[PDB]
């Protein structure tokens, strides 16, 4: 096909955007599990590593 | 025939599609604001 | 040699491109395509093809 | 084949509907041979629409 | 305080509350996370799959 | 008017499909074939590791 | 090589051009065959989708 | 009458008499058959095959 991509190419950087939003929940989540595990565990004080 | 009703031409209501989304949503903008590298 | 003496010859260019890197504004875009890809239009074409 | 007037529009429907295939006493069986009904039909100068 | 909503299946059911600063900074570490971004880009290439 | 005597609807979207070979003795395609529009509300249909 | 097939390429139509009337060939035979098997039968009259 | 002659081998030893319209006009289906040509379409790509 010598015509070019149709509006749909756009559409790879709407899904990437997508992934995006959803790559920050997962994180989002993910993160507040392992900050839960870190807090009932005996650490209530700053320190490097944790 | 006798009676010639239509069942072939009809009107065609071209529906629409228009999607989009912004780098990242408010959602995860204001959560993870977005910084460049 | 060959001789074609008349037939239609439609010549494809191809895709005329280097796979390089294109960097892309993913601020804010959108997509909309249309019923061209499709050729369903027309007045529906496939069952309006006779109007008389 | 036809296009599919509802549904995907990449569909190809096929809807064949024939009142006019014949079996006559002429017509063999895939193996060749005008045996069974064929016989009978040959013999009666019958042939079938099916 | 300021409300934020998604639709993310994963977060339904769920309230999350978390500090930011009151005004936004580029690359400001107290903001709660950071999305670390690099331009995307598109590649279009005749490839032989198989 | 009364010379069509009806409508059709017609529908663009988007699908995403997974990159699945097709089966040699399949009963059909098996690629979770969705539209795009359910990635707003289910946003992993998208995710690819 | 930098110097394409400049004459020769034309033999892929030659090629097809012959194709195009072998069909032409086959299709007239196999049409006979039909016509032979429809008139031998008793369709001696205008009908449809025989 | 008019006389049209091959050399396809398909066609040896037979004389099929068919009608056709004496001023042949485009796309009159009063020809006994029509040749609908679209296109030949020439590609040319650097595959990597195997």
């Amino acid at each position: 096909t010598d015509e070019g991509p149709g509006e749909v190419v756009k559409a790879l950087t709407v899904n990437t955007n997508i992934r995006n939003s959803n790559n920050a929940v997962k994180r989002m989540l993910n993160y507040l599990a392992q900050l839960r595990e870190v807090v009932h565990n005996g650490y209530n004080r700053p320190k490097f590593g944790i | 025939n006798y009676n010639e009703k239509s069942q072939r031409d009809f009107r065609v209501v071209t529906i629409g599609y228009n999607l989009a989304a912004s780098r990242q949503d408010e959602f995860a903008e204001r959560i993870y604001p977005t910084t460049v590298i | 040699t060959n001789v074609v003496t008349n037939t239609p010859i439609d010549v494809c260019k191809g895709p005329d491109v280097d796979g390089t890197a294109d960097k892309i504004n993913d601020k804010k875009i959108h997509v909309s395509q249309g019923l061209k890809e499709f050729q369903v239009a027309k007045g529906d074409r496939v069952e309006n093809e006779i109007t008389e | 084949f036809q296009p599919d007037l509802v549904g995907d529009t990449r569909n190809a429907v096929i809807r064949f509907d024939s009142d006019d295939l014949v079996v006559s006493g002429d017509t063999t069986f895939i193996d060749g041979s005008a045996d069974g009904v064929i016989n009978d039909l040959k013999t009666a100068k019958l042939s079938l629409r099916l | 305080y300021d409300i934020v909503s998604t639709n993310n299946q994963l977060f339904d059911g769920k309230l999350v509350v978390i500090p930011t600063r009151a005004v936004q900074q580029e690359n400001d570490i107290l903001s709660w996370g950071q999305f670390f971004y690099v331009s995307t880009v598109i590649a279009d290439l005749p490839i032989t799959r198989g | 008017n009364p010379i069509e005597g009806g409508v059709v609807q017609v529908l663009p979207y988007i699908a995403v499909m997974k990159d699945v070979y097709h089966e040699v003795s399949g009963v059909k395609m098996d690629n979770e074939e969705v539209n795009m529009v359910e990635a707003y509300r289910d946003p992993s249909i998208l995710d690819d590791e």
